[PDB]
């Protein structure tokens, strides 16, 4: 199937307590594999995943270089949007930064992304064409003028369709054992009395790989939404997920309702049913 | 400026069975700024050995975090994910249920 | 892997 890798970086400032906090993290799909934290004593892009360890020291000293740069520069981008939002140096904000790129199964660019969001809304987005800028405001609409007259969408499309790419596919190859795995769902359905009168059905899809999954509730074989208790999809911590669906049902009808499971590593949906 | 409360779910690794080594989680998550204290609960009191993932955030944004422990469910151990941010007037504490 | 050019706002 297609595959992602995104970097997504946080800048916080923290007047009077010195330089803002930058955060960078990096994944592959649902799979992180580096991290860099200004407040670490490293002072190093970090691995976080074993694959990632097989790059050469020049990759560590490269990367390392690079998001050191980009912190300097979201550290300044913090200052230029205090002065276009007109804000005061008394008060804490928050720059994000979202980047990468799409590959089909074939290992082709899909697709390429390049935004920030300030304060948690979006600023500005390098739109589908790689060529162009969406801005959410004036402020942003200043930054698009800038980066149209500098072609920053010219460097950035070129890097999402090269670089960015060819990182993908060699991390996708030291990776495959990990990233390219599909670790089907273990389904099981739990049933829990709230009363004599009626009970909680909970549909259950656990150890699976990627996140990605859907879960639906019918009854007589048509959707449910009705008394229906769908939670985010959770990391277990071993770089699997979990999520569950629930329905109030009354007791002694629990056979009308069946739950259907969705995921990339079942060659099929499964059926579950209340199995005493 | 938004702000964004956190989603909490507390949860084991693997089907509780008293008695078993598991790891038990707070998956923090849906939240804006990212300043943000979780603490794992023992019949009331602070875990020490927690650890936590690094900062990431979704497609609107919103910060995630797992904070995690290695642990022994019991029958009667009570445990809990207490949640502090600028959105809570005062700390959220959700209860582990094994069922969840 | 990352990219070499980081833009100001």
């Amino acid at each position: 199937g297609s595959h992602s890798m995104r970097y997504f970086s946080t800048s916080v400032s923290r007047p009077g307590r010195g330089e803002p906090r930058f955060i960078a993290v990096g994944y592959v799909d649902d799979t992180q594999f580096v991290r860099f934290d200004s407040d670490a004593a490293s002072q190093r892009m970090e691995p976080r995943a074993p694959w990632i360890e097989q790059e050469g020291p020049e990759y560590w000293d490269e990367e390392t270089g690079k998001v050191k740069a980009h912190s300097q520069t979201d550290r300044e981008n913090l200052r230029i949007a205090l002065r276009y939002y007109n804000q005061s140096e008394a008060g804490s904000h928050t720059l994000q930064m979202m980047f990468g790129c799409d590959v089909g199964s074939d290992g082709r660019f899909l697709r390429g992304y390049h935004q920030y969001a300030y304060d948690g809304k979006d600023y500005i987005a390098l739109k589908e064409d790689l060529r162009s800028w969406t801005a959410a405001d004036m402020a942003a609409q200043i930054t698009k003028r800038k980066w149209e007259a500098a072609h920053v969408a010219e460097q950035q499309r070129a890097y999402l369709e090269g670089t960015c790419v060819d990182g993908l596919r060699r991390y996708l190859e030291n990776g495959k054992e990990t990233l390219q795995r599909t670790d089907p769902p273990k389904t099981h359905m739990t049933h829990h009395p709230i009363s004599d009168h009626e009970a909680t059905l909970r549909c259950w899809a656990l150890g699976f790989y990627p996140a990605e999954i859907t879960l639906t509730w019918q009854r007589d074989g048509e959707d449910q939404t009705q008394d229906t208790e769908l939670v985010e999809t959770r990391p277990a911590g071993d770089g699997t997920f979990q999520k569950w669906a629930a329905v109030v049902v009354p007791s002694g009808e629990e056979q009308r309702y069946t739950c259907h499971v969705q995921h990339e590593g079942l060659p099929k949906p499964l059926t579950l049913r209340w199995e005493p | 400026m938004i702000q964004r409360t956190p989603k909490i779910q507390v949860y084991s690794r693997h089907p509780a069975e008293n008695g078993k080594s598991n790891f038990l989680n707070c998956y923090v998550s849906g939240f804006h700024p990212s300043d943000i204290e979780v603490d794992l609960l023992k019949n009331g009191e602070r875990i020490e050995k927690v650890e936590h993932s690094d900062l990431s955030f979704s497609k609107d944004w919103s910060f995630y975090l797992l904070y995690y422990t290695e642990f022994t469910p019991t029958e009667k151990d009570e445990y809990a994910c207490r949640v502090n941010h600028v959105t809570l007037s005062q700390p959220k504490i959700v209860k582990w249920d094994r069922d969840m | 892997q990352l990219p070499r050019l980081f833009p100001l706002l």
